[PDB]
């Protein structure tokens, strides 16, 4: 199993919706799982099972999604939420995760 | 839950060193634990023991790298031997939770292996 | 009339969500939201305390008022067993598997309609 | 008369209280006062004695006396075993939640009421 | 009629299932497949609230539709308790022995197909 | 005559003790007198012999002597049920909090007095 | 006829069963031959399905074929039961001690050789 | 006649000793002697077997011989009830206390002696 | 049960030192620890809940740290700063619930003065 | 709260009964427990919670009172029984001790 | 499970020494434990029931002495005065309820000579 | 109780039965377990209880005996069995071995 990034750095505003793609190769089901890395940290846990948010994360983070295709988006983004997003395929050692893509903001040029 | 390690840092190419990764806050003796590195972005996974106690390794190194687990000492292991110029990265310990989805991430342990100093 | 077989139901069905209920290993790691822990003792204390109270009205006999009571204590404690069950099978399998506990609600949000929809006709024609 | 099935559902709910008594487990580091546990001690024995001591009336069979003090031992015995439940659920919860052990009191309140208006009626016209 | 007994039986079938859902201690390094626990979470969900609408069939006593409705309830009960039984051996066996999991599936097969072939039958003539 | 309700009343009480003294958990560690462990032995023990015996003598069948023997056998079963309820929440408790047992021991004793006076009236009126 | 006495006979062993098989503490060092579990598994599934399938047979009413097969299956849930209590001593000592588990299989094998003649009896009867 | 009622108490208590017997937990360091293990998986089994040999009896129904084995088992039933509570207090106490098992057994001693005697008798007048 | 703790003995002032106390004989991980001072005037000085909360003296909430080690069955106390007038005997207890404790320990002296 | 000590030296004989006191100050209910020290070795319980003695006791020590005032007693002291008391409620962090008293003697001059 | 015990090779005559097993592969906390010595004839030297009692040799009750960590998941036996006649082999075993032996360990020397 | 041993030498063929015996001093019961040891390694438990057999054992092994004397038996012996075998009586402390018997072979001159 593979997992592909469209793209690397979602440029994006403040307080707009961003949407995160991961088109996983094979029919992987619903056992994917979503991590949050700022930039020099143990990346977090986001999403499990692809759909159910866990603990203690802020409800802006919805993923969906089965089968081969994934997405995650985020409406009203933060600004403190400028970071890196990882998809995982939770299906079938050896688990593999995706290229990795930040989010990026665009600003006064 | 609370997981540190502590590998070391450069070393020598074809060289060896064993990483240990101390889990204090849950039952160590029921959960799944796994390694996964870091290159310096593209995070990609390690190694995996089921603590029968069975191992699976990744799809590069398993003639390289060997977990263990020290249920009493409550601490996991991972020797590697034979390093690569492309080995340097951070290990990170972690826990799985019947998902094969990691949740309680280790704090990183730069390992790079080079030839100079 | 019918009070006895209903009294005896309720009595039954707070008796095993009792059992139920004191049988349950917790853990301070657990995932569950204190929501789901306030819910579970309010559904389990409400559902022994409508079947004791409606053993005590059925045992010590505007009438036809409080019959209809009697039939809204029995279809109460039924729809209380059920919601007792989900979130008795939510609080066991939410450190596991969410999804068995997420998939184990909808499957029951239809009956639980249906019920709810049978209620709703009677507190319509509630006198 | 009625006492028979008096006696068999005293007693019955007395064991009850008393198996649940048996499957409480507590700690030496437990945040429950000690005015809990006492309370609990002294409900649960109160209970069993209570059941039985109805129970040793309806084997003695003026006699309205005897009658109404039979009634009065079960009344009574539910009132105990309402609080019982309360208790129970609170020990069981309070390491964990105090607002659901908080809550479970609150929502048997208000039947505790009832059937204590309904205990200091039938007292006052005992005798 | 014999709506009583259906009831009862039912009722008491559907709790017996769900103490035994109480009492099932799993680990989070289990091998069983999360499609199992799903299903285990379905099944017991189900049945109780089979045996619940059958309970309020009951309490609500053309005719013959409510009766062959009441039939069929009773008759889905037993499906689904059967399915559950054969789920929980699953559960709990799966962890040491597959062959014994496996067992349990193929000697409750035979069974199933009886009670299904007989469920089409009654399904079949229902309206 | 009333044998049969006695019997019945008695095995249902020996039974709930017996499933009681079952599901005890104890530890070496135990701060109890084993005086306290050798009163539970023989309470439970002698409660499960005169139930047994009760009804072996009921279901079996001077012979007024058999009957008031019958009588004193249903009394004190209760009164062993009592002080059996007395030494499993001692035995519960006293590694936690002495003062909830002895609580518990000291809001009971009233009512064995009353029990016991009315097994010593009947006593000195045994024939 | 006695249909109904022996599917609630066949009912209460297969229930008494499967609370024995819930309630059953294995562990990954046991030294039981896999055979002992899958024969656990199957002789409680089996319990379980033929009782389910007499009350189904009983309650859903050559025919006096379909009477002989109820009494096959009264007999049959008294043989499974027996053999469950064998294999459950088994699964439970043979960590302990071998010679308690082969001394009960011993002791058992005269009244299992007695029932399984008078089975064969009455199959070599069987129309 | 008396056939039934003694089916359903024997089952009954057989099912008891059994989950008593199954929830019994013991260790490789244990005090209690092998033959004390020996003997409660003897008495168990025994009792089991019994018991289902009485249910097959009363499932049964010159005549006099098949009355007098009925009552006979339910006797024996009753006699190995009793000693299988004595072994199961003595092998839960043994470990702490060996005051208690050994007055749990002198304690048990007069009742089984009774029993023995009627037991004699009864075997006695049999053909 | 058998508690024996082993600290240090004569420091010096405005200095630090941690003690620690084996417990062997009860399940460490079920048991609220406390260390009592004696200077005979007895006075508490810490308690800690084995979530793991801590609780310090009126005096001495700055300058003393409670940790505890279930694996490794062990409770370890680091005093920083100590004083002249710090200078006692610190049993190591346990409390059942009663915040009475009851299996003292064996004793040990912290005498902190500037003389050798 | 303190809890005071009135006499540090109870001067006793043998075999006389001696009364020991503890007069706390706020209201401590009866979560009060004594301890016994020997003169030089760790303080046993003797009482817990006031009124009762802890496992291995022997049953001269009898600890009254409730609220504000506590007192232990002695009947039949012996004489290996010299030794200091303390008194310690049990109620509210910080756990306070008395003053504590000894267990003196009277004989010849 | 799996018993692997490391004593010291060759000693003097009166010496002492003590050898440690680990146990890996139970729980320790619920076994007895043995420790037996090996004219090739085996024979048994000590018991210990992981109360915490203990049991010796018809011989050598005076010389030896056992210890359980349990917590470690260790053994533990100290012998002195060793003589000449104890040169053998010491296997650490586990015991089932049967007192007799299943998982025993893999050996060790302990030689007890004065020559070099 | 002390565990004689006939012969130490059991010379014997392959596939042919052999009988190992241990005559027992006093009465021990069926409390006898039976060891086998091959040179140079930890001896496993072949027999426990004098009747049954272990986990991981071949079922050439067949043990009898009761009371004083006991003995093990092997139809159909293999050639990878020559080993010594132990005694062992499991009723009081000490717990004593037979002096042990190898299992010899009979071949060529
Ligand atoms: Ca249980």
């Amino acid at each position: 199993v593979v997992m592909t990034q469209s793209q690397k750095f979602m440029s994006t505003s403040v307080g707009d919706r961003v949407s995160v793609t991961c088109k996983a190769s094979q029919n992987v089901g619903i056992n994917v799982a979503w991590y949050q890395q700022k930039p020099g940290q143990s990346p977090k846990a986001l999403i499990n099972s692809a759909s159910y948010r866990n603990s203690g994360v802020p409800d802006r983070f919805t993923g969906g999604g089965s089968g081969t295709d994934f997405t995650l988006t985020i409406n009203n983004v933060q600004s403190e939420d400028l970071a890196e997003y990882f998809c995982q395929q939770c299906n079938s050692y050896p688990l593999t995760f995706g290229a990795g893509t930040k989010l990026e903001l665009r600003r006064a040029d | 839950v609370q997981l540190v390690e502590s590998g070391g840092g450069l070393v020598q190419p074809k060289g060896s060193l064993k990483l240990s990764c101390a889990a204090s806050g849950f039952t160590f003796n029921t959960y799944a634990m796994h390694w996964v590195r870091q290159a310096p972005k593209g995070l990609e996974w390690v190694a995996r023991i089921r603590t029968n106690y069975a191992t699976y390794y990744a799809d590069s190194v398993k003639d390289r790298f060997t977990i263990s687990r020290d249920d009493s000492q409550s601490m996991l292991y991972l020797q590697m031997n034979n390093l690569k110029t492309e080995d340097t990265a951070m290990y990170y310990c972690v826990r799985q939770k019947y998902g094969n989805y990691f949740d309680y991430w280790g704090q990183g342990t730069t390992l790079t292996v080079s030839s100079a100093k | 009339a019918k009070l006895k077989a209903s009294s005896k139901t309720s009595a039954l069905l707070s008796g095993f969500a009792m059992v139920a209920m004191v049988e349950v290993q917790l853990d301070h790691d657990t995932n569950v939201p204190p929501g789901m822990l306030i819910a579970f003792a309010i559904c389990t204390t409400l559902l022994v305390a409508v079947a004791m109270l409606a053993l005590m009205i059925s045992t010590c006999i505007l009438h036809w008022y409080i019959e209809t009571a009697w039939a809204f204590s029995t279809l109460l404690g039924l729809i209380l067993f059920l919601l007792e069950i989900a979130i008795l099978c939510w609080v066991k399998f939410y450190d596991l598997s969410p999804p068995a506990a997420w998939s184990a609600t909808v499957v029951l949000i239809p009956v639980m309609i249906i019920f709810m929809a049978f209620a709703i006709h009677f507190y319509r024609s509630l006198v």
